[PDB]
């Protein structure tokens, strides 16, 4: 899965930056968060976000849903490497599974259950 | 560039919802 922030952002720079945030912040954990390719659904004004590691991934459902303006109506998926991550998961967990070499999270979000459809 | 850094109330407004 292609994340815009890699594209952008060169592998060293962005190692020593998640280095630092884990440093500053160790409590919680750096995700970045970005619109799944083909993904028909609000715009994420922003990108990285420090969020407290027992934080459930249903809670970040929550706060991305908000900053998105969805109604409950409306469907939110997100993808760990191509895969929907348990919903009763912490954040601790996957960033401890998943986490890439540049020490950050990243998560891929969608209106459809299947990434890039 | 800046990180955004989710505040206590946000936090606890999420840990209700759900
Ligand atoms: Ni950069
Ligand atoms: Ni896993
Ligand atoms: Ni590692």
């Amino acid at each position: 899965m292609k994340f815009v922030y890699k594209e952008e952002h060169p592998f060293e720079k962005r190692r020593s930056e998640g280095e630092k945030i884990r440093k500053k912040y160790p409590d919680r954990v750096p995700v970045i968060v970005e619109k799944a390719p083909k993904a028909r659904i609000g715009d994420l004004d922003k990108k990285k976000y420090l969020v407290p590691s027992d934080l459930t991934v249903g809670q970040f459902y929550f706060l991305i849903r908000k900053r998105i303006h969805l109604r409950a109506e409306d469907a939110l998926f997100f993808f760990v490497n191509n895969v929907i991550p348990p919903t009763s998961a912490t954040m601790g967990q996957l960033y401890q599974e998943h986490h890439e070499e540049d020490f950050f999270l990243y998560i891929a979000y969608s209106d459809e259950s299947v990434y890039g459809l | 560039e800046e990180w955004v850094i989710v505040s206590d109330e946000e936090i606890e407004e999420a840990r209700q919802k759900a």
